[PDB]
Parts: C-alpha cells; sequence; structure tokens
C-alpha cells in the first residue's frame, strides 16, 4: 500500500556538499561523488565508511558502477572522466576530451562503455579498456543534465537544458528519437525503466513525467515536490511497491505511486536540498544526499 | 559542479 522508510544511518565524511550516491549492483556498497573532489565507498547495510577515492582536480558530478561492481566512473568539473579500481583506489585511467565540465556518467550493462555528458554540449562514448573516445555525439544546444544506457545498451538517452530528451543508437552514436514535451523547460535528469520501455525525466518546472519511449507520449505525471533549481536525480523503486523516488529542493525525499501518481511517503531529515537518491538493488533501502549546509547521506529502510 | 545552481 505505502511504504515506511525509517532513517538507519547517517553517513558524515564529506566536507562539502555532496553530489551523487549509487549502489553498487551486487547491492553491498553505496558510492558516494562531491564537491569536495572526492569518491567516497560505505557499507550498504551497517553504513560503515570502507575508503576515500581520490585525484580529481575538481569537484565531481556523478558517479557509476560497472556491472561486476569491481569498477567506478567519475565525471568532473576537471573536464576528465575517471575509471577507479574499487579494491584498490586506483585510477585506472583519465579519460580526456570534454571541452567543459563533465556532468553524467553510466557504464553500459556489458560494462565495456561508458558515455559521458558534458557542460560542452556533447556526449561522449568511450572505451572502458583503453580509455579512449569512440563517438562524440554533438547531442545538444546546452548542457547535457543526464546520460544512460537501456537494459542492453542497445540505446543511449540525454538531456539537456536545451529542453529536450534524445534517444540514440549506441552502435552508430545516430538520434532515433527527439521528445518534445510541448512548452521546453529544461530537463534536469533522465533515465529507462528497468524495462527499457520508459524514460523517466524531471524538468526545473517542478516536474517528473513517465514517457512511452516506442510511442512517445507521455503516461505519468509526478508533481508536488519543489525542483526548479538543481539536476536532482530520480529513480525507479522496485524491490517493494513500484514507487518513483526523487529528491526535491524542499529538503526532502519523495515517494509516488508509479501508477496513481499519489505521493505515498516524503522523507524528513535532511538539512538542505536533497540533490541524489538511489535504491537498492535487492532490499527495500533507499540513500539520499545533501548538499553545503547538510553534506551527509542517509539510508533509510522500509518493510515494502 | 551538479552542487551549485546553473
Amino acid at each position: 500500500v505505502k511504504p515506511n522508510y525509517a532513517l538507519k544511518f547517517t553517513l558524515a565524511g564529506h566536507t562539502k556538499a555532496v553530489s551523487s550516491v549509487k549502489f553498487s549492483p551486487n547491492g553491498e556498497w553505496l558510492a558516494s561523488s562531491s564537491a569536495d573532489k572526492l569518491i567516497k565507498i560505505w557499507g550498504a547495510y551497517d553504513g560503515k565508511f570502507e575508503k576515500t577515492i581520490s585525484g580529481h582536480k575538481l569537484g565531481i558530478s556523478d558517479v557509476a558502477w560497472s556491472s561486476d561492481s569491481n569498477l567506478l566512473v567519475s565525471a568532473s568539473d576537471d573536464k576528465t572522466l575517471k575509471i577507479w579500481d574499487v579494491s584498490s583506489g586506483k585510477c585506472l585511467k583519465t579519460l580526456k576530451g570534454h571541452s567543459n565540465y563533465v556532468f553524467c556518467c553510466n557504464f553500459n550493462p556489458q560494462s565495456n562503455l561508458i558515455v559521458s555528458g558534458s557542460f560542452d554540449e556533447s556526449v561522449r562514448i568511450w572505451d572502458v579498456k583503453t580509455g579512449k573516445c569512440l563517438k562524440t555525439l554533438p547531442a545538444h544546444s546546452d548542457p547535457v543534465s543526464a546520460v544512460h544506457f537501456n537494459r542492453d545498451g542497445s540505446l543511449i538517452v540525454s538531456s539537456s537544458y536545451d529542453g529536450l530528451c534524445r534517444i540514440w543508437d549506441t552502435a552508430s552514436g545516430q538520434c532515433l528519437k527527439t521528445l518534445i514535451d510541448d512548452d521546453n523547460p529544461p530537463v534536469s535528469f533522465v533515465k529507462f525503466s528497468p524495462n527499457g520501455k520508459y524514460i523517466l525525466a524531471a524538468t526545473l518546472d517542478n516536474t517528473l513525467k513517465l514517457w512511452d519511449y516506442s510511442k512517445g507520449k507521455c503516461l505519468k505525471t509526478y508533481t508536488g515536490h519543489k525542483n526548479e533549481k538543481y539536476c536532482i536525480f530520480a529513480n525507479f523503486s522496485v524491490t517493494g511497491g513500484k514507487w518513483i523516488v526523487s529528491g526535491s529542493e524542499d529538503n526532502l525525499v519523495y515517494i509516488w505511486n508509479l501508477q496513481t501518481k499519489e505521493i505515498v511517503q516524503k522523507l524528513q531529515g535532511h538539512t538542505d536540498v536533497v540533490i541524489s537518491t538511489a535504491c537498492h538493488p535487492t532490499e527495500n533501502i533507499i540513500a539520499s544526499a545533501a548538499l553545503e549546509n547538510d553534506k551527509t547521506i542517509k539510508l533509510w529502510k522500509s518493510d515494502c | 559542479a551538479r552542487t551549485k545552481q546553473t
């Protein structure tokens, strides 16, 4: 019916605003990135600080895991991405080519490829083994806010402050579809649904939308939260009830019934904008993270 | 970075 997410752990350690949290595919770890130029790794179930991963010259906006949970990629204002070995903490590769801040990144399912999005308005596809850039997509006419592969990696979805969502064929780099929502507020976040059929997109008019990709139709709208300023991550929660999860500029974590669009729970505790949320792959566990006047991560757990 | 409005 409704979840009952309760605070389990508050994770302190970052010296500046947190930018992104992501659970490892094996569910064992939480990774966090931050304006403090650091990646930190935490136990997903006990909240225990594990290690700090350092090397970027400026703040980090996004981090992402490889399928086997062995690698991380981060996106930095220093114009690079870095591929990291999680167990050692060593930088395996530095991905150079973007001409402005790198803002978002993701591995494909196979994890032989990384996709990046930058303020340079481009989307780049990188070879994980070599670190060389395979393709540069002239994707948008403003900063790229998010990039995400579908469930088999055959497609890429991107979003930009230009007001557009675009779907790209990974193999060729050609554009398959542009989603033009009549009236084009900046699109601050986008990702595929777990089944690859839909796309969840956030726009900077306090609105989340679920689109049918094949048909190009908006099926669901989620409102009631605050989002006009920051690129806040949104999630599909699939482990218990089927929810949509997002942070909010009113310091709250919002949870909606995916189907009914009704707010089912609001998570109170953070003392600044909740910029990032992640949903655990197997357990009813949420991780949330907040900006400059908070700087902490919170782990929450529900019965459904 | 993402942590600052732009």
